[PDB]
């Protein structure tokens, strides 16, 4: 049960129904609605009250309005009246957090898994920061593996090179491109295909060894000392006291009396008081020497135009937030290095809780029609037309590729002469999303 | 556009033929009939309406509705006359039975020929069988497919109706109105069917007659309606089966949905609330006038022929059990002014229905009391929230334009001859859906001229469709 | 409240006397002629006049202004009476007499005396003249009086309509506009009284005729009504002193402000530019079926004929220079439903002037329009500025309260034992103040039952009044 | 003497200076206005006051504030107490235009030339309107000689072909590559150069003839019939009210009561309410059927995703206007065919008055170092180093390309064979606009 006909809601309402899930959708925007309605059966409904949440629920949680207050009351009314399971409720405003191990452990109110989307962007952000020379860095609902996206460009050590003439060597720990974004739409990896300049190549990696993948293919390039940042809101507070401790920042607020209580808040942090186009203001505080120039504002154009600007004088690197996340690939690539968005990681985080247990997990690396997706193959040989047939040995519907295989904690790394196993996470790429409920239909068990 | 259009069109041609299946088995059934007609009908439409559909198989996806229901009639009902220029039992011209054609399919009821008792009784089927489907059209259309379009006539229905009451898995638009409403059509028409074997009548006229009651319809196996037998208990079960009838079906969706909690639906949709209170009154006031008339000996004639007099002709459904002979010339006049307040929205219905009244009487009484009080503030009633101003506007631009086609339409009737009187007595009844001429002389379609029995079937689809759906086929702006 | 009113009633009874001189002072100056019950009147009325308001010349100041103009025409009404009811050359009954009392105060035209021409020529004069008082007494009311009321009916009437174009000062209202008005008034009655002197006429028909079609009555000296001298001149002065007194006075007031700079202030107003089309379109139209009909010998007498009929009946002026004879049936009805759409507003006219059916035709195509494109956003174009949807409910309004006592008052003529067309014919007589029944030549109001002569009185005001105002009367609210 | 600091203010007092002109800006905003002395003299101003305005302005006019209002006293200061010369003032808020004849043609307001944003947008949007096929319109401060910008694509007439193998045949009205704009940088025309896909190709063409220019190069596609708008501020009502009479325009706002004075304000166009993208309305009044889509608001965000989604349906062409006018390049090109700047176009009419009579008429193609400039050669041979001179025989500073030569009403196309004769307004395309002294200095006539 949803509460939200937003963009968390939108995109959960069209990733998460192959028929294998069903749910109803709750909101008071109808031209959002019964748009969003396509994508199923809708509630119209008032805040949080019974009749329509209560009623719904049972003999016929996810909770995503404007504000947390609301959310909350409804995971009450949900648990208090009928005693609903699982219910995830996003929650915001930061303070909810400061207390929420007194509020939350101590169980007083409902919320059985957090979404808190400060915390999840901010989190991110350091993970990027943690491996230099990553544009993004997708995350599966298996901590275990992972992709890593790098950039190619002329003079790299993977430009031009065929895919296949990498893999002759497995040389100490191995990889592979699981995917290739180039001029904003997707290339299926093939043996034929190329790696042209100014792409994004994917390549796989086991979560615990990252570092180690990007340094064998000379990808690791120094570690970042000196950072700037640009936001002083909910993220840029919460980045600032994450790396104060390890890294050389600089913050940049436009707003005095919030400046002030940044200066409080983060004992060694520099926070100042300007515009991002303040071009004194960067060139005064030694912006040449910058390594990254994370900016997280408000408005989408300011911090595009503002992160070209600290490319220009220049800095090392760029980083914007583009709030809305359906511009991520368009906005991405040559002059700013990196795009962040939060409802393409708040979505990322509550489609690991909504397809537990289930076929497939939507990874983080939704971008267009394209799609990672990792799709679990369920019994023996006798009840499954995936298991013990090896990878070059499947059907694939047209654009998928296998990238690897997770059983259990540990990654192996997919070849056209491995076996899947029963109760793998078979780790894809899909260029086209029209296709999961062939997937879905491929590797789901036949009746038991 | 028009490509997948035409495949429609030849899909529903096909079902039509489907159709023309169970009439002529009764003409092999019974004894009495003529079946080549129906099987020769069932033939060459099943051809013409593959091979319009067969190149046209490709698929695609508001001005495409519009131009479907239009079409849906128009092609239906040309078809639906084939059986009669063919069968020279009843032999009878082209535009009379293009008229009989419509009449039946458009549940009018208004019928050109004579002395149809002794017809054979395989055509006798298929005239009432063509008000059981125009009557299954009409609902289909009413509460699914024509409210989306922007024509509601729906308790509340510009173009946004979930049903308000149960307003559950509303999700396939026609898929799921199609298929739960024929359960309520289908056990609508054997209660009554049954109920007439159990008054006494044969079982073709208990079934037949089922067919015509339970739709709007109007039409008969004998030249007089239901005086073929002035038995009190078919006149109230003809009445008890209008009324029922008449209403909202989202309304008989009080049933199907965790059985029988009736009365809190009926009674609290105001839409009702009304049908029932202009159904008192009319009668009412219909029974004080026979009894200070002594225009029948005994009062319960009077209860009788009255109580179904009013709910037969102000329900839009057209049966006649009775000559007017001591009625005042004055009852004829009202009863057919009542015609226009006909069966609620939603169901085999009339001309403007309960709420487009409903609407007007109320928005008529504040264009009063703001006379008085300018600066105040009004509103209007008739559901939980008062109506959007879209609403108010699609009532009284619907009144314009019926009284625009009913005077252009009569203008039309009185070149081709006929007189300023029967004109009136015809397009009212048409336009309306209503069979009878009434007047204290009828009107008989048969005497009605060829070009003017065109005109009238022109009129009745008018009333049908929402009058809109056919007026803005002429409009510049939708071409 | 009613105090101050009965000041006025008797105030208004004293000034109807001191018109009822002029008759008798007519029936001396001729002596062809019986003037005693007008000077009977004068004195009977002054003292009645006079002792209601000696008691209340007490003075004190909406729910007063509606219960005023009903008076103003029941009390007045019923005051013209009295001289048929004395004089006994006419012998003309009660009710005979109030109809012709209040058709001629109401300038409605619909007369109850046979064979007028060799009446006296004193009770002749009496006729005419109160077609002028009440001619004057709608364009003081209309354009100022009952503007403020709330039923104004003129341009953008509502309530607020404060003198329409150039409308400067304006603070003095009634007494600011019964006196500049009536030089129009004036210059126009003897602009016309004259010229038909120049077209030959005897002095008295060439006045009292010009009485006549200034204040859009239809009344005459001859029981043909402009068929006495069947010239063109005559009819063709008839034609354009209707038309030219149909328009908005409102509009007429651009010859008083600072010369003649007619053209544009005519031109810039819709209504005026619609009151020119609805009347070519109808003539138009009214002529080719002439033509195409050969109905007259000679294309100018037809011309002469056709432009005269509809011009005077599609204004509410209600003049016969025909019989109709070699019409079609076809033709007198379409003139009928013409008089619907009456003169412009703010003059002599009848009941649905043209922004009634202006905005009514604007609006019914607009929701013709949003069929196809529910999402738009759509405005109304009469004025300079679209209207407020105060204006667009006073119009539905207007129509749906028209066509509930159209139909009220129409089974109520039927039940005294008319006939439906005879109803039908009568009632959208007297309801447009339009006089002639029209018809396949049918109605003389002779004929016409007691019962149904009050009927049409009843009527009759409510067309004169705007149909709301009385119709508010018989609210709980206003009481 | 200007008071302005904004991008007005500091486009102009970075064209307009090159010794060749001496001026003074006004501003109270001092991080943006010594920000922007850099770039002459700054006299720090409150409003219009005579201090600041009328001491400034004798014995040591353009006034681009916020508003319009301080503008108007500001030139009737200056006019009052002192009477200064020439003074355009910019105003914006429409009455003040559609009274414009009875304040200004009364000579009341002292505004000698007025700048009226809303109005030059607009006509410049029908300018391209009215050439379909065309990107970008470029206009020089001589009416008749004007750019017209194509885009190169696969099956295009001009693509790989050699520049010099179109420079063969002289057909009827001939053309001339005056710029060549690709991947948002600027590569000036060689007969080495290649037209490759995606590119911005640069046409010269007389302004009365552009039609049969971009006929001739088979590039005139049919004129544009349906239209849709989507701002109902400034911009949109002025161009509804210009393109109802002769293109079927529809119109998006999404505030009532907004919505209802266009229904009222235009007569034969169809305005709705809604926004921009609800997928529902663009589908449901045939979007698949429009052949340009402009977009028109206040947020350019909302531009892109709205100007992005009618391509996508999808629409024939797309147009936003991106306010702010540093980006132009950025979001051109590729999925949106055109972007509009109003102060691209504001700055751009300013430089016509300010440098009328000078060395340089600043073209309106200015976009990133790259510009445009049209320079007038006056003097005889004998004072002149660069008349007389063939167009081969000039040593032009790099990058600069000789496009054309205006001489009087007439447009001869830049030709090696061509000569330079006196008083000569020759067109000319710089790649990198450090130049201009350079040829404000070749150009210029030696001492008299
Ligand atoms: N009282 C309310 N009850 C329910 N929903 C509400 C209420 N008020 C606002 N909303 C929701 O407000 C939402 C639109 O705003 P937001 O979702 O807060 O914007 P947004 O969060 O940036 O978009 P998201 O994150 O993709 S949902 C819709 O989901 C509405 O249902
Ligand atoms: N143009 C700008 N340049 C620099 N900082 C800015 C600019 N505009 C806004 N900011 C800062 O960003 C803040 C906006 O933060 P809030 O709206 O309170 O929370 P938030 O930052 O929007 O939430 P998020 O996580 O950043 S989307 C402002 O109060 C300033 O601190
Ligand atoms: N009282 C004032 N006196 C002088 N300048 C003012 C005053 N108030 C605001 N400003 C000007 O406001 C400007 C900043 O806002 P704006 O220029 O209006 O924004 P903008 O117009 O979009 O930017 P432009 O068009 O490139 S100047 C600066 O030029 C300030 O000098
Ligand atoms: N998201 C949106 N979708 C559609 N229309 C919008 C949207 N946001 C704003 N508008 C419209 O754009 C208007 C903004 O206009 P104003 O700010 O009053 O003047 P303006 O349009 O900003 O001036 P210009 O010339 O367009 S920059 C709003 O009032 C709406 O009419």
């Amino acid at each position: 049960i949803i509460l939200g006909a937003g963009q968390v809601g939108g995109t959960l309402a069209e990733n998460l129904v192959g028929e294998n899930n069903d749910i109803t959708i709750v909101d008071n925007n109808a031209d959002r609605l019964r748009e969003l309605q396509d994508k199923l059966r809708v509630v119209n409904g008032h805040a949080s009250h019974p009749d329509v949440l209560h009623e719904a629920g049972a003999q016929d949680l996810v909770a995503v309005t404007n504000t947390d207050e609301t959310n909350m009351a409804a995971c009450q009314v949900a648990f208090t009246l009928f005693n609903t399971p699982n219910r995830v409720a996003r929650i915001r405003s930061p303070e909810y957090l400061a207390e929420k191990e007194a509020l939350f452990k101590s169980g007083a109110i409902p919320v059985d898994h957090l979404i808190a989307p400060e915390e999840l962007v901010t989190s991110y952000i350091e993970r990027l920061i943690q491996y230099p020379g990553a544009l993004q860095v997708v995350s599966f609902a298996e901590q275990k593996v992972s992709l890593v996206a790098v950039k190619a460009y002329y003079g790299g050590p993977l430009v031009g090179n065929a895919l296949s003439a990498l893999r002759e060597h497995m040389p100490h720990i191995d990889t592979r491109v699981a995917a290739i974004f180039r001029q904003g739409r997707p290339i299926r990896p093939q043996g034929t295909t190329i790696i042209e300049a100014d792409d994004e190549v994917f390549f796989v990696a086991a979560s615990n060894h990252i570092r180690s993948v990007m340094s064998e293919l000379q990808r690791l390039e120094k570690p970042y000392r000196r950072i700037m940042i640009v936001g002083g809101g909910n993220i840029g507070a919460s980045l600032a006291k994450r790396l104060e401790q390890t890294y050389s920042v600089k913050l940049i607020e436009r707003d005095y009396q919030r400046a002030e209580k940044l200066s409080e808040q983060l004992e060694n942090t520099i926070v100042f008081c300007g515009d991002a186009a303040d071009q004194e203001l960067l060139t005064e505080e030694n912006i040449d020497q910058v390594d990254v120039f994370i900016a997280l504002t408000n408005e989408d154009e300011t911090n595009i135009m503002s992160a070209m600007l600290a490319k220009r004088m220049g800095a090392k690197k760029v980083m914007v937030l583009i709030q809305r996340g359906a511009y991520v690939d368009l906005v991405q690539g040559g002059v700013i290095d990196v795009a962040i968005s939060p409802q393409q990681a708040t979505i990322s985080a509550l489609l690991t809780h909504v397809r537990r247990a289930d076929i497939v997990n939507v990874s983080s690396l939704r971008r267009g029609a394209a799609e990672a997706i990792e799709a679990v193959a369920h019994g023996d040989e006798t009840t499954s037309k995936v298991v013990g047939r090896a990878i070059g040995d499947i059907k694939l519907p047209p654009g998928t590729t296998i990238g690897a295989v997770v059983r259990g904690e540990e990654v192996l790394i997919a070849h056209d002469r491995t076996v899947i196993e029963q109760d793998d996470h078979v780790v894809m790429f899909l260029v086209d999303k029209k296709y999961v409920p062939d997937v879905e239909a491929l590797f789901q068990p036949s009746p038991f | 556009q028009f490509r997948s259009i035409i495949r429609i069109v030849g899909l529903l041609l096909a079902l039509f033929s489907v159709t023309m299946l169970a009439p002529a088995l009764v003409a092999l059934l019974y004894r009495d009939g003529a079946g080549v007609p129906f099987v020769t009908t069932f033939f060459v439409l099943l051809f013409c309406g593959a091979m319009c559909w067969f190149p046209n198989r490709r698929h695609k996806h508001s001005r495409d509705g519009f131009l479907i229901v239009v079409l849906f009639w128009t092609v239906l009902g040309s078809a639906g006359s084939l059986p009669f220029l063919i069968a020279d039992n009843p032999n009878i011209s082209v535009t009379d039975a293009f008229f009989e054609s419509f009449s039946a399919l458009t549940t009018t009821g208004a019928t050109v020929i004579v002395g149809l008792d002794e017809l054979p009784k395989a055509i006798l089927f298929y005239r009432q069988f063509l008000q059981w489907f125009g009557g299954m059209g009409i609902i289909v259309l009413a509460v699914a497919i024509l409210p989306v379009l922007g024509i509601g006539g729906m308790q509340l229905y510009r173009a946004e109706i979930p049903g308000p009451v149960k307003d559950t898995k509303m999700t396939p638009r026609i898929a799921e109105t199609a298929k739960a409403l024929w359960y309520i059509y289908l056990s609508l028409t054997i209660a009554c069917a049954v109920a007439f074997w159990l008054a006494g009548m044969t079982p073709f006229d208990a079934i037949s007659h089922s067919f015509s009651t339970i739709a709007i319809g109007g039409f008969s196996t004998h030249d007089a309606s239901m005086g073929y037998f002035d038995s009190y208990a078919i006149n109230l079960i003809t009445v008890v089966f209008l009324l029922i009838s008449a209403c909202n079906f989202t309304l008989h969706f009080a049933a199907f949905a965790s059985g029988g909690v009736h009365p809190k639906y009926y009674w609290k949709d105001p839409e009702f609330r009304a049908f029932i209170f202009i159904q008192v009154l009319l009668f009412l006031v219909c029974f004080l006038l026979l009894l200070k008339h002594h225009s029948y000996t005994s009062p319960y004639d009077a209860f009788d022929q009255a109580l179904f007099q009013t709910v037969s002709i102000s329900t839009t459904a057209g049966f006649t059990t009775t000559g007017f002979a001591d009625w005042p010339l004055f009852l004829p006049v009202l009863l057919l002014f009542s015609s226009f307040i006909g069966g609620c929205a939603g169901s085999t219905g009339g001309g403007m229905k309960v709420i487009r009244i409903l609407l007007l009487t109320l928005q008529g009484a504040r264009e009063l009391k703001r006379l008085v009080h300018p600066r105040a503030v009004y509103t209007i009633k008739v559901g939980g929230s008062a109506l959007p101003q879209r609403v108010v506007d699609a009532v009284w631009g619907f009144f314009s334009a019926y009284a625009l086609v009913f005077v252009v339409c009569m203008l039309g009737l009185i070149a081709t001859g006929m007189d300023e009187l029967s004109a009136f007595s015809a397009v009212a009844a048409t336009l309306n859906n209503l069979g009878p001429g009434l007047g204290e002389v009828a009107l008989h379609f048969g005497d009605v001229n060829d070009k003017a029995k065109w005109v009238l079937i022109v009129s009745m689809l008018f009333g049908r469709l929402e009058i809109f759906t056919l007026l803005i086929l002429l409009t510049p702006t939708f071409w």
